[PDB]
């Protein structure tokens, strides 16, 4: 389960990061971190 | 003669008239408004669409009719919004491409809340 649950977030990672090259620099440690836990989830509700 | 027509009749002249006796039940009890009168004015002439603001002026400016060619002048604007009214359901409005009548007729967008207030 640890194997699969890494790999799960490690490639909607990868989808992420490829998709928007821009935030893949390290300065976003903690926002695309922030952004891979809000995927990994669901999709992210919008309040309205 | 055919009571499956004399039904919905009766049913209808029933409501109505009970309609018209609570409007005079109303309009003795607690007079009419001298004023507001010009406000419901305004706000039933507000939503008459555009295609009938022609002969309104028309019907400002004395050659409206003398009562017959009106009833055959208002026939072609019910028709043309008619038409137009198809269009906008079919082929959308004016400002809507298909993808946004896919949007609209598939519930895709919510009301906008944040500018609700």
């Amino acid at each position: 389960v640890e194997a699969a649950y890494s790999a799960y977030l490690r490639r909607i990672a990868e989808a992420y990061l490829a998709e928007h090259p821009q935030m893949a620099a390290p300065e976003h440690a903690a926002h695309v971190a922030r952004v891979v836990r809000s995927r990994a989830l669901g999709t992210p509700l919008s309040f309205d | 003669p055919r009571l499956a027509a004399v039904m919905p009749d009766a049913v209808y002249a029933l409501v109505q008239g009970t309609h018209k006796l609570g409007e005079y039940a109303h309009d003795l009890v607690f007079p009419p408004t001298p004023e507001d009168l010009r406000k419901l004015e305004q706000q039933v002439n507000a939503t008459i669409p555009r295609e009938f603001d022609r002969v309104r002026q028309r019907y400002a400016e004395g050659k409206i009719a003398n009562d017959e060619q009106l009833s055959s002048e208002l026939e072609d604007a019910s028709f043309n919004w008619y038409r137009r009214q198809l269009r906008t359901s079919v082929v959308g409005a004016t400002d809507e491409e298909l993808e946004d009548v896919a949007v609209r007729k598939l519930r895709l967008e919510p009301p906008a809340l944040q500018a609700s207030l």
